[PDB]
């Protein structure tokens, strides 16, 4: 039936869908590449920071139609989140970065602790959820997602705002001394999702380079 | 023209004779080795290096287990300074980091992650070349020193790498797992790699070598996740200079 009221919408369209992914994979391998995604290793229709599905419409970027593509598109809606995800835990992997990253002990710890947090949720993903289904593993991981956006929002690439401040790789994010200056604000600034133990943690870590050249 | 193993013995030689002058004529440590004349086949990466001749099937026709545990066996080969059977240690020009090159047969995320390792692959190859190189008693004090530290490093590093090649054997592993399981380690590899690197290209020996380690372990300071290793070699190097 999803097929044949996208099949009604394509032909009064032009034959406008193509169908992305028309059906794939399954539950459970569709399930696996995704927690691919999620946990940094494009899935086999998802790149990271990057469309899954050449599919425009949602039925493919869809929770679920049943339509063509909409079975790629339960995933794809939340893969986006994961996608970010993905390259905010590469932005946060290495303690150490070019540029405005380079040099910093407060700085190293950050990025050590984040890419911390980034491997434990791509080890409770793909080892919580196996053979899940996509509403199952949207739902479990939302919450877990919700905070990854907003440390990416607080973070390097891996969403749509590159680091914090603007949405480019010209970010005011901090570094080193400046980043133990730059966290302190960020901190009082926004902690209202999930971040009090976290920035906490996070600050601790931050001045242990600072505490130390104190 | 010269590779890196042809550079490194002419520079053992060159250094010998500095030593010798150096020294007014003073005993120098001079042994018969024939660990140069086959670096390759001790499990080191020198330019000649490649995956297996012998062990090749096609990763993609093999199913996704098989293929998990023929990559996990190439990569700890390539982690030990051997080659592998998908994963084939590359000729070096020069001491460098050695570069592994991966099948293009793997899988995307398989592939994927065999790449990720293969920082881990390249560090161990560079590491074994480099122990050894210093291995032997041509070089300063220093230099045996470190490389006696580097070699103990990396043989913990490969009682690791057989652990995890058993467990992916029976199938309890995943490329996730592996790039976790091992990060403070991957850290230090890639500090005493770069430390390593650095000695050879300056040839560094005697305090030059020192002021380089000195600067390795100095040039972050405070807060540690894999300088604890840094600074036992350092130590260690620096045992018959103090």
């Amino acid at each position: 039936f999803c097929r044949l009221r996208q099949g009604e919408l394509q032909v009064l369209g032009g034959a406008l869908l193509q169908a992305p992914q028309p059906v794939l994979v399954k539950e459970s391998e569709l399930v696996k590449d995704t927690l691919n995604v999620l946990l940094g290793v494009v899935s086999a229709t998802f790149s990271l920071c990057q469309p899954a599905q050449a599919f425009t419409v949602k039925r493919g970027v869809h929770v679920s139609g049943a339509s063509p593509e909409s079975v790629s598109s339960l995933l794809s809606e939340v893969a986006e989140c994961g996608t970010h995800y993905a390259r905010l835990s590469d932005f946060s992997l290495q303690p150490v970065l070019d540029s405005s990253c380079s040099k910093g002990l407060v700085f190293q710890a950050f990025t050590s602790g984040l890419r911390r947090y980034l491997q434990y949720y791509r080890a409770c993903v793909l080892s919580t959820p196996p053979t899940l289904s996509l509403l199952t593993i949207g739902f479990l991981f939302k919450k877990l997602g919700r905070q990854l956006r907003y440390l990416a929002e607080l973070c390097g690439v891996g969403t749509a705002l590159p680091g914090t401040g603007g949405g480019e790789p010209r970010a005011a994010f901090p570094t080193g001394v400046r980043l133990l200056s730059y966290l302190y604000q960020e901190a009082l600034d926004n902690c209202s999702n999930e971040h009090y133990p976290v920035l906490l943690s996070l600050l601790k870590t931050s001045c242990e380079p600072y505490t130390r050249f104190i | 023209g010269p590779t890196w193993q042809q550079s490194l013995e002419l520079t053992r030689k060159m250094l010998r004779d500095k030593q010798s002058k150096k020294n007014s004529g003073q005993r120098l440590p001079v042994l018969p080795a024939w660990v140069y004349e086959r670096p390759a086949l001790l499990g080191d990466f020198l330019p000649g290096t490649g995956g297996s001749a012998d062990t090749a099937v096609p990763i993609g026709s093999l199913p996704l287990a098989s293929q998990e545990a023929a990559v996990v066996e190439d990569l700890l080969y390539v982690l030990v300074g051997v080659d592998g059977r998908y994963i084939s240690a590359q000729p070096l020009t020069g001491r460098q980091g050695r570069t592994f090159l991966v099948d293009p047969n793997l899988d995307l995320s398989i592939r994927e992650l065999v790449s990720r390792i293969l920082p881990v692959a390249a560090s161990y190859s560079t590491v074994t070349r480099f122990i050894e190189e210093k291995s032997s008693f041509e070089y300063g004090q220093v230099n045996h020193a470190l490389a006696a530290a580097m070699r103990t490093l990396v043989k913990e590093y490969l009682v690791l790498v057989t652990q995890l090649e058993q467990l992916q054997r029976q199938g309890l592993l995943s490329l996730q797992k592996l790039w976790f399981y091992i990060q403070p380690a991957m850290r230090s590899l890639d500090i005493l790699a770069s430390l390593a690197t650095s000695v050879d290209k300056g040839e560094c020996i005697g305090g030059a070598t020192l002021s380089l380690l000195h600067d390795r372990s100095f040039s972050y300071t405070g807060d540690s996740q894999a300088q604890e290793l840094c600074l036992h070699l350092t130590k260690a190097a620096s045992t018959p200079y103090f």
